[PDB]
RNA sequence: AGGGCGAAGCCAGAGGAAACUCUGGUGGAGGUCCGUAGCGGUCCUGACGUGCAAAUCGGUCGUCCGACCUGGGUAUAGGGG
RNA sequence: UGGAGCCGCCGCAGGUGCAGAUCUUGGUGGUAGUAGCAAAUAUUCAAACGAGAACUUUGAAGGCCGAAGUGGAGAAGGGUUCCAUGUGAACAGCAGUUGAACAUGGGUCAGUCGGUCCUGAGAGAUGGGCGAGCGCCGUUCCGAAGGGACGGGCGAUGGCCUCCGUUGCCCUCGGCCGAUCGAAAGGGAGUCGGGUUCAGAUCCCCGAAUCCGGAGUGGCGGAGAUGGGCGCCGCGAGGCGUCCAGUGCGGUAACGCGACCGAUCCCGGAGAAGCCGGCGGGAGCCCCGGGGAGAGUUCUCUUUUCUUUGUGAAGGGCAGGGCGCCCUGGAAUGGGUUCGCCCCGAGAGAGGGGCCCGUGCCUUGGAAAGCGUCGCGGUUCCGGCGGCGUCCGGUGAGCUCUCGCUGGCCCUUGAAAAUCCGGGGGAGAGGGUGUAAAUCUCGCGCCGGGCCGUACCCAUAUCCGCAGCAGGUCUCCAAGGUGAACAGCCUCUGGCAUGUUGGAACAAUGUAGGUAAGGGAAGUCGGCAAGCCGGAUCCGUAACUUCGGGAUAAGGAUUGGCUCUAAGGGCUGGGUCGGUCGCGGCCGGCGCCUAGCAGCCGACUUAGAACUGGUGCGGACCAGGGGAAUCCGACUGUUUAAUUAAAACA
RNA sequence: GAAUGGAUGAACGAGAUUCCCACUGUCCCUACCUACUAUCCAGCGAAACCACAGCCAAGGGAACGGGCUUGGCGGAAUCAG
RNA sequence: UCUGGGUCGGGGUUUCGUACGUAGCAGAGCAGCUCCCUCGCUGCGAUCUAUUGAAAGUCAGCCCUCGACACAAGGGUUUGU
RNA sequence: CGACUCUUAGCGGUGGAUCACUCGGCUCGUGCGUCGAUGAAGAACGCAGCUAGCUGCGAGAAUUAAUGUGAAUUGCAGGACACAUUGAUCAUCGACACUUCGAACGCACUUGCGGCCCCGGGUUCCUCCCGGGGCUACGCCUGUCUGAGCGUCGCU
């Protein structure tokens, strides 16, 4: 069997040092060094445990190369917050605010009272 | 070591330059006392400055 | 060539093209051990080696 | 490396009036056992003893998921570490 | 003998007389041609060169290392040891025609491999303080610790002063957080296939790529964006006049589409995470059945046994994985479902979708290249040129790597930063109906990427142990057989010449192995030493106990070869009758294996039975001797490097 | 003789004892075999040690002599032990 | 030249335990084909029988051969009443 | 006689004492009494036609210029030169020059990263890119410019 050797100077099997076999056309069982494993970005909600939908989960310093439509999602939070997380957002922030305008009529009222 | 500084790797050369023996012409010279080179250096004994 | 050792890549080629009238593709230099900073100059297509090798004197 | 033991949890079946209990599985815990590489270094009071060696060799041994082994970097300096 | 200076007497002067000091420095003997050149199984025949061969080289044979290697590559360290030619003085504890010796020359090529950048533990200036002082402390602390930016204004020049740059001044805004150093294994964009050398190649050549920076005048397309209204004229396609709109669109949604303005400010993410178990997918390798091409065997047998049978990165497609995404809907007779679990009115099953990875296939690359074969061209030089081939399937607690899901453990919760992106905001900017500013720009085009390292050894001969020293010294790769197995034993790939020598003998003493009649510890301080035991399956298992253990307790039986039997799995198939449309579809009616049956595949185990052998069978290898008690220390752990491993320390 | 800890104690121990079973060259009692040595040869080739040296009995003697006294006696050069 | 001793061969002796091959109606069973004959034929098949006290070794330190083959006054150093 | 051993002598080895030399030391004295940011000492790396070491020098590198001297230097080469000419070779040394570290100075010690002004290619100031040049240590004094302060006043 064709056992083989590290094709760079580092000797030792590290997070860096990670490889994969392959056959070339020369027929020869050849390393190639490989890239690390990106991932797709968490939500700014911070609860939802799950990473976020239609990103390329690839390493940070490439996202530069990408097209913006990859980066990240056509909503209001898109690629930075899960849908979930900004419809409850939405709807909290507007029921908040109902209730805000809601003491505001009832402080309003005993004003007039007094 | 097959990674050198250039600081060092310098170094080592002017010591590889320097372990030639005498050129022969030297021995025919007017007041010559110097028959062999006697700053000889072999590798597998005398390890340099180092 | 062997080359002064304080040169750059960019220094030999604009040395290499003043000297010799010539052009050049790349030059791709190392240290020899020993001290004297050799350096393999790739002349463009146009420009034939062995010509110019006659014009400076080596063969 | 490879094996052993088989802790919680889980399933079914049987009994039990209940409490719950038995039987068969599954599960894979542990400064758990055997045992390789590793780390060590018990005995032979073996070899050697102007040596291979200014402490080595051979068999035999201890330990081998943890107060485990180990590279590089870095810290602590002499009545000091 | 030697070849250039030297002495007697009178005075003066002293580093002035050696057998010793385990005296000092140098030299030489006896011991002595003595000890010794014994670790790790192994050599033999012929030839070549050559003055000369036990040792070189070539060929043939016999052997070993036996993929946890005596193989193939690095790290550190060495520093020219690398390669070639020549030499045979010295050195390589015999020799050498040889070498890592000696002498001549050669030899290390990068935007993409590393240094370089970041921060880590830490180190360390300034301010400040101490200090007789060289200095020390301190690193955010007793600091006026920002020199940058945007937008506006004003000035000055440099340019077709057009318009834009460049700078000076004025205003405007700005938290940081410590200067700096600190990793050839942490973080850290982007390079791979083929060829090429006596010695270098991800570095040279060929070919395919790729990142980062720049790109002004903007090199070009494309996007922004070219609608809609009203009024006329025209048969109509349409033309003009005039009014507004236009910082992209699609999807119920997950989200999508090639681009889709935008500052200071803010929020978030990525970089950025322990160990262990289980299961699954993907490759590399192994295996099996066949196709070819070349082999070996052929006394007999063998459709033989052996070799070999390819496609880089980057793109595009598609499987194959995963989803804690969405929509429908509403589940107890509760269901779904994993090896294990685990999930459900906070939405289960069921149906339909969305996203991520896609290292797997196909394809562009790419057959032109590689390999295998047969064959020619050339006295030569020649990287010459042609043919054919590079096929089809199947397997798996298989091993290695990997991606993924899911558990377990913690009085352990398992790095920072540089860098990179997303989002919220909406200060601004853009042109006025054919165009603009805009492209976290889409596609193409142009230019650049400096500096240093790059030879080889990496170890029973290039490192450290004074040496070619049985010592020490961090990693990657990792075939067949047997077998639980990376155990041992034998084998291929690759590698070696038995470890600083040879020959002849086979005495005593040894060192290392074995075997012994009868007895069986009578030996000896003492069963020290060796011997017994050993695997597996099936039974069987005590005292005691912290109830977990003790426990392989003890004690028993079996084991081979051969020829059979039984038991364990997957896939695919019926919608047949009638009609009609093109063996295939569509419709309607039966059928509906709903106890399933039929055909086709494929690992491997387990049990049982017959027969059989000079009772031999875990046949080598591997592989516990048990029991009863006492003392100490609960245990695992640690300890005197080099006489103490314990009852000492913990 | 009681946390200078007393008494205990399953599991564990290369810890210290004693006995039994098995097993054996431990022994009675020694023997034979193998390999590497040692041996002889070619080549190569050290060291420690060394007043001079090296046969005894007795005597005396610094009270255990190679050397002295008196006796015994004494024969080159060597090899393996 | 009692012609000899030697190598090879042959006997004898002796150790082990019956070779290969071939044949078999031996052989637990199984299979293929058919004449589905199950003693059909043909194959697989440990082992068994026969040939066969066979095969193989037997001086190198056993015994006899007088069969075959060569070779056998040769070399070097010595020594004197 | 034989070998071996012992003794003496001859000759030869081994070994390097002795003697004889001495461009070195040791001591005493005299005169002078001079390093450095205009970059010291020290270190590094370089430089010869053939040169390894010692010395000598610095990319103008076994030295350039100048002055004095007046035919060599020489291991071998080669050369020069007209040695009736600034002229070989030495000496002196006043001119010139003087790589990198080093108090050591842009910041770092990789030999890594920079900033700011000017110049050449590059542009046609288009900033890039390349090359060259000059600045860019800390402390302190005299002045200069810009400033700060509910520090002390004055005028508004
Ligand atoms: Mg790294
Ligand atoms: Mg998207
Ligand atoms: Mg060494
Ligand atoms: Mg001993
Ligand atoms: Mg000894
Ligand atoms: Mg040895
Ligand atoms: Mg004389
Ligand atoms: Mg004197
Ligand atoms: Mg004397
Ligand atoms: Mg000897
Ligand atoms: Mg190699
Ligand atoms: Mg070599
Ligand atoms: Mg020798
Ligand atoms: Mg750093
Ligand atoms: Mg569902
Ligand atoms: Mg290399
Ligand atoms: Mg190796
Ligand atoms: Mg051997
Ligand atoms: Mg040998
Ligand atoms: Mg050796
Ligand atoms: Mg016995
Ligand atoms: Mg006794
Ligand atoms: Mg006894
Ligand atoms: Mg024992
Ligand atoms: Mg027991
Ligand atoms: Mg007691
Ligand atoms: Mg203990
Ligand atoms: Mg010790
Ligand atoms: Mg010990
Ligand atoms: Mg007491
Ligand atoms: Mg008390
Ligand atoms: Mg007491
Ligand atoms: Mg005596
Ligand atoms: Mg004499
Ligand atoms: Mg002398
Ligand atoms: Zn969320």
């Amino acid at each position: 069997v064709q056992r083989l050797t590290y094709r760079r100077r580092l000797s030792y099997n590290t997070a860096s040092n990670k490889t994969r076999l392959s056959r070339t056309p020369g027929n020869r069982i050849v390393y190639l060094y490989t890239k690390k494993v990106g991932k797709a970005p968490k939500s700014a909600c911070g609860v939802c445990p799950g990473r976020l939908r239609g990103v390329r989960a690839v390493r940070p310093k490439v996202l530069m190369r990408l097209s913006k439509t990859k980066k990240h999602v056509s909503r209001a939070y898109g690629g930075s917050m899960c849908a979930k997380c900004v419809r409850d957002r939405i709807k909290r922030a507007f029921l908040i605010e109902e209730q805000k305008i809601v003491v505001k009529v009832l402080k309003a009222q005993a004003q007039s009272q007094k | 070591s097959s990674h050198k500084t250039f600081r060092i790797k310098r170094f080592l050369a002017k010591k590889q330059k320097q372990n030639r023996p005498i050129p022969q012409w030297i021995r025919m010279k007017t007041g010559n006392k110097i028959r062999y080179n006697s700053k000889r250096r072999h590798w597998r004994r005398t390890k340099l400055g180092l | 060539f062997i080359v002064d050792v304080k040169a750059n890549k960019h220094q030999i080629k604009q040395a290499v093209k003043k000297l010799y009238d010539i052009d050049v593709a790349k030059v791709n230099t190392l240290i020899r051990p020993d001290g004297e900073k050799k350096a393999y100059v790739r002349l463009a297509p146009d420009y034939d080696a062995l010509d110019v090798a006659n014009k400076i004197g080596i063969i």
